[PDB]
């Protein structure tokens, strides 16, 4: 879910690089290496607000390698969702246990197990698809998955929900 | 309440948009063509709306009936209350439709329905005329 | 002066025209005022604000008059009469525009087929961006830069410039870009002379 | 919230086109 | 490339054959049609926006 | 977050550079990709104005015709601005704009006056920026925090209106 | 034959409020002249009926203060049909009147008492009185689309077409 947080990073600036144009080689380093990143504590590095704002501190020569290093606060939009959230995707890929779907930059699995037995799926179709009374899902058909858990390593997280209750499918 | 609720939202960003292509055609000099057909086409299809919002629930405006506060003082805003209240149309408007019926000017039934014929054999004719050539 | 006097008449004309528009927002913010006041706090002006408490728009009830043939057929009548007005309008601003469209259109078509009968061709030809007007003009390149010379002075750059008084075409060189007339061939011509 | 609100727009100085006539007894 | 102009050209077409079948059937029934049956949709509720919306098609 | 369980790290109240407390900002498909455009054209335009410093077209990616123009912009601007390494943000401004509810800006704000002028929740606002639902139980369902917080007659309204509002395509 | 609006009509008695003056005890009294007082509606048959007898939130606060509106219901009560009533009242130079029809349905089964039904709206302001919305909203939008429609043909008229540039001014 997009919000607005505070966030902080420490940078190396190798030793070829001591000269008046340092506060650039810092600005490209930043933009290069944080955006578009994952973090688990804060999920997926959507953007980074006011550029021209960029907040620096002074530098602390490391004893051990020369390196400069320097500490980077800045404001930016980030994507990260909760236990419970319900979010409208698209679906990705269909097959015999369920579905995926992309929701932002994520992707949220849901279990045959998890929608009621009026969706059956039909492998003849083209694309395969699930197939109900009313509600018909397939590829680019937008999906309403309620988000039921979260896993996170260093440069994803995966989620898997359910859509076992009513007013789930196709909208 | 809510169909009038819903005239409100809809005409206060009808009047909104209408702020705005008014406070980018002030300035001294014109941006370029595209921007200014791409406000013309967004504010003209939002009046579309407006009209088709209107004519929906003509039955719920229809209904209420108007009635000034216990509260409102009368006394000091009668110019206030007397500005809202007159509704005759701009008078170049009001001659502009007597001379557009004064070109205008059982016959005036049979003319109509040879309108009617008129009309269908048309569109039946250019529905021919499409199915005719193929288009895709 | 013309410019300037329609661009007038267009604001004041667009002004005349949202001035009785505002009156519209003005009535109708009241009723959800009434029934909401924080939701309705915002509608209104600040002067309105100042005028009133907003409670103003209430509902009410009233009944639908009772129909008859007496004014349906002449409100549909009428309004198939403003229609046929405006498929009249509508017929008279296509044919204004399209007869605009005719004329341009083969004027365009006339300064186009000089310009495809004015031109001859080999050449190197490319688009270039003009330094002060900015936009894509053709170029031919002329000069000996390819055929061995050393001299680096000049690239033998020519643009080509569509005359507008005589219809014809004229070459335009990137070094002499301080002569501007049509004095041109005379000021710019020189001569080896050996005298013995 | 509310992104703007709108400006006013009032205009006294129309003079409005309500027809007087039935003022003689 | 080329194929993109190829699509473009393609919309280009076929918004003129929906355009001009749009305008043809909004002047040939500019004349209101009432019908006591309900089967026939056509509404003319609000006297002077219907000169409105016929001026809206006229300039788009 | 059924039961608005944002956590330490998405707190309601944001505390910031300044030391002030701060609404939490949530935004919807079509705030985000209209805030990550403006700020790709204005980086754009900043290294435009920097690489003149060291020696009108602007106008025409904003107002886009369609979609596809639109999605064909976004590829040059992701060219000429993030440089193709990083196809997360590609994939996430795709999903934007295929499933933007809203293009306009003023459509947008008037979307968002509609929603938060009632002082819901940032999380529910956003959602229902996000979601367009045909009844208001459909909503009420699909977001348990709304249950019980807002009457069916508005949720119902809003979503109308909402759907109303809505930009042809 | 050409007919102002009834809505519009505004009737001015200098006479009258010169003889008279404005008050509530002769405001029904002065109504009585105006064309918008129909001559059919019983309050008229009351009137000849007073005159041979002698030849021969608010609606409660105007109940109670009244004594001649008392005897208004005591002599209205009998008669059903179009009948003229007060509907509030604020002094030196407010007053407004209810326009309803009333059908004392008597028939068995219906606990309720007389209907009552709205027919118009009376606004008496100053010397001058006073009598739909939606034709003034549709008036000031069509006389919007008029302008508009005459800008923008003018503006159409300022363009100017080169195929080697587009369209300028």
């Amino acid at each position: 879910m997009f919000f607005i947080k505070d966030l902080s990073l420490n940078i190396t600036l190798h030793p070829s690089f001591f000269g008046p144009r340092m506060k650039q080689y810092l600005k490209t380093k930043l933009l290069e290496e944080v955006e578009g990143s994952c973090t688990g504590k804060f999920g997926y590095i959507l953007c980074v607000l006011d550029y021209d704002n960029i907040d620096i501190q002074r530098g602390r020569i490391l004893p051990t390698d020369g390196s400069a290093e320097f500490n980077v606060k800045y404001r930016a939009v980030v994507f990260k969702p909760f236990k419970g959230e319900v979010v409208d995707g698209t679906v990705v890929s269909c097959s015999q246990h369920g579905f995926e779907v992309q929701v932002g930059p994520m992707k949220v699995f849901v279990t045959k197990h998890l929608m009621p037995q009026d969706l059956t799926f039909n492998a003849g179709s083209n694309p395969p698809s699930y197939q109900s009374s009313e509600d018909v899902i397939t590829i680019k058909s937008r999906i309403r998955v309620k988000i039921e858990g979260c896993i996170s390593q260093v440069s994803s997280i995966h989620a898997i929900g359910s859509i076992k209750e009513d007013y789930l499918g196709a909208i | 309440g809510q169909a009038l609720d819903a005239v409100r939202m809809r005409l206060a960003q009808l009047t909104h948009s209408l702020r705005r292509i008014r406070d980018e055609m002030s300035k001294a000099e014109l941006p370029q063509w595209y921007t200014l057909q791409s406000q013309l086409n967004v504010t003209l299809s939002q009046l579309v709306s407006v009209t088709s919002t209107l004519q929906h629930f003509q039955e719920t405006l229809d209904s209420t009936v108007v009635y000034p506060l216990p509260k409102f003082p009368t006394t000091s805003h009668e110019s206030l209350v007397t500005t809202l209240l007159r509704k005759k149309n701009i008078p170049e408007v009001d001659e502009w439709m007597k001379y557009v019926r004064e070109t205008s000017g059982e016959e005036i039934e049979k003319l109509l329905q040879q309108d009617r014929e008129i009309t269908n054999w048309a569109r039946t004719t250019f529905r021919n005329e499409y199915g005719k050539h193929d288009f895709k | 002066e013309q410019f300037v006097k329609r661009r007038r008449d267009m604001l004041e004309h667009i002004n005349l025209a949202m001035n009785e528009s505002s009156l519209a927002l003005e009535f109708v913010s009241l009723l959800l005022s009434s029934v909401k006041e924080s939701t309705g706090m915002s509608s209104m002006s600040p002067f309105l604000r100042k005028v009133v408490k907003p409670s103003s728009l209430n509902s009410d009830k009233i009944p639908y008059v009772a129909p008859t043939k007496k004014e349906y057929i002449e409100l549909d009548i009428l309004n198939k009469g403003w229609k046929l007005q405006s498929l009249n309008e509508s017929k008279d601003l296509l044919r204004a525009s399209f007869n605009k469209l005719s004329s341009i259109l083969q004027n365009e078509h006339d300064y186009w087929n000089k310009i495809m009968q004015s031109i001859s061709n080999k050449d190197v030809i490319f688009k270039i961006r003009d330094r002060t007007s900015g936009q894509k003009l053709l170029a031919i390149k002329y000069g000996y830069e390819d055929s061995g010379s050393t001299y680096k002075h000049d690239r033998g750059i020519a643009n080509i410039r569509n005359n507008i008084e005589s219809q014809n075409l004229d070459l335009i060189p990137h070094s002499s870009s301080v002569f501007k007339g049509t004095d041109f061939v005379h000021s710019v011509k020189k001569f080896l002379r050996v005298r013995i | 919230p509310s992104y703007s609100p709108t400006s006013p727009s009032y205009s006294p100085t129309s003079p409005s086109y309500s027809p007087t006539s039935p003022s003689y007894s | 490339m080329s194929n993109q102009a190829l699509y473009e050209k393609l919309e280009q077409t076929r918004t003129i054959l929906s355009v001009k079948l749009a305008e043809l059937i909004n002047m040939t029934t500019i004349a209101d049609r009432n019908d006591d049956d309900e089967g026939s949709f056509a509404q003319e509720n609000s006297e002077l926006a219907v000169a409105t919306t016929s001026v809206m098609m006229v300039n788009n | 977050a059924a039961t608005l369980q944002l956590g330490q790290e998405f707190q309601l109240k944001q505390i910031n550079h300044q030391g002030e407390e701060e609404e939490l900002i949530a935004l919807n498909l079509s705030e985000a990709r209209l805030v990550i455009k403006e700020a790709l054209v204005e980086r754009r335009r900043a290294f435009k104005r920097s690489q003149k410093k060291h020696k009108a077209d602007d106008d025409d990616f904003m107002h886009s015709e369609t979609r596809e123009k639109e999605l064909e912009s976004i590829d040059v601007l992701l060219e000429q601005t993030t440089g193709g390494n990083n196809k997360d943000l590609k994939n996430t401004m795709q999903y934007l704009t295929n499933f933007s509810r809203f293009r306009d800006q003023e459509t947008v704000g008037a979307v968002i006056q509609l929603l938060k002028s009632t002082g819901l929740h940032p999380f529910e606002v956003a959602q229902l920026g996000s979601l367009a639902c045909d009844t208001a139980d459909e909503a009420k369902t699909l977001i348990p925090s709304l249950n019980n917080k807002i009457s069916d007659d508005e949720l119902e309204r809003i979503l109308k209106e909402l759907s109303n509002l809505e930009t042809l395509y | 034959m050409n007919v102002t609006p009834l809505d519009e009509l505004q009737w001015k008695s200098p006479e009258w409020i010169q003889v008279f003056g404005l008050r509530t005890e002769n405001v029904l009294d002065y109504f009585a002249e105006s064309p918008f007082f129909d001559k059919t509606s019983n309050n008229q048959v009351i009137k000849m009926q007073r005159q041979f007898s002698q030849l021969n939130p608010a609606r409660r606060q105007i109940l109670f203060k009244y004594p001649m509106y008392m005897q208004l219901e005591e002599e209205l009560m009998k008669l059903d049909g179009t009948e003229y009533v007060l509907s509030s009242v604020r002094e030196p130079d407010f007053w407004v009147i209810r326009k309803q029809r009333r059908t004392n349905n008597s028939g068995v089964g219906s606990a309720k008492g007389p209907e009552i039904i709205p027919l118009q709206d009376y606004y008496i302001i100053g010397a001058n009185i006073y009598q739909t919305i939606f034709k003034i909203v549709q008036s000031r939008l069509m006389s919007t689309s008029y302008h508009l429609n005459s800008t923008l043909e003018s503006l159409y008229d300022l363009i100017e077409f080169q195929p080697s540039q587009g369209v300028h001014y």
